[PDB]
């Protein structure tokens, strides 16, 4: 009976063993490249389309 | 706001990280080519007394047959501006072809 | 459930990695304009009084 709402917002910076272990994701505006790879290398049911519409998010569009 | 005049061209091809653009004429084109070369900026239509400004990347010129010429330009999208003059970050919707593109005073 | 009306179009290519459609007329384009945009979704039918679900990724206009 403990859970975690982990946040960030340079995720590639934090220790992957954690991550590993998160269900459901969020996620917003992103324009670091970076990040962008190493999400993308994790998310488990990202489609093409959407990986194309971060850098493009207005404000509280998530 | 205020006014934009005479439109240049229209819309062909929409796309999340891509817009291309196609010219009417050349005299246009000889006119406006100081406010047409890369990195500078251009307004596209959106419906709805919208705006959306635009960046270049890449611009073309095919031979025509029956010398004469047609222009085509490449476009990034960055961010909307409303009616008032308010620009925000992020666009939430895309236009379509058939929308006019107007040169930025 | 509901009825839908009028179709604006029809197919001319099939995968299980991407769907084709190609429109009738100048004029429904003109008139639904407002929702053939990216992001939004359609339905196709597939016999059988079933549909399917899907996106929108790219328009163009020869």
């Amino acid at each position: 009976g403990v859970t975690l709402m982990v946040v960030s917002q340079r995720p590639s910076e934090v220790s992957e063993t954690i991550f590993s272990q998160c269900s459901n994701f969020i996620s917003l505006r992103l324009t670091n490249a970076v990040d962008q790879t190493y999400v993308k290398s994790l998310l488990p049911d990202l489609s093409a389309g959407l990986g194309d519409l971060l850098p493009n998010l207005a404000q509280g569009e998530f | 706001m205020p006014d934009l005049g005479t439109p240049i061209g229209s819309v062909t091809d929409s796309s999340p990280s891509l817009i291309r653009i196609e010219i009417s004429s050349a005299e246009d084109f000889e006119k406006y080519k100081s406010m047409l070369g890369v990195g500078q900026y251009l307004l596209v239509a959106s419906g709805n007394n919208l705006y959306l400004l635009a960046s270049i990347t890449g611009v073309r010129a095919t031979h025509v047959e029956r010398g004469n010429f047609r222009f085509q330009i490449d476009t990034q999208p960055i961010g909307t501006l409303s009616e008032d003059g308010e620009f925000s970050r992020g666009s939430h919707s895309l236009p379509v072809p058939t929308e006019y593109a107007y040169v930025t005073p």
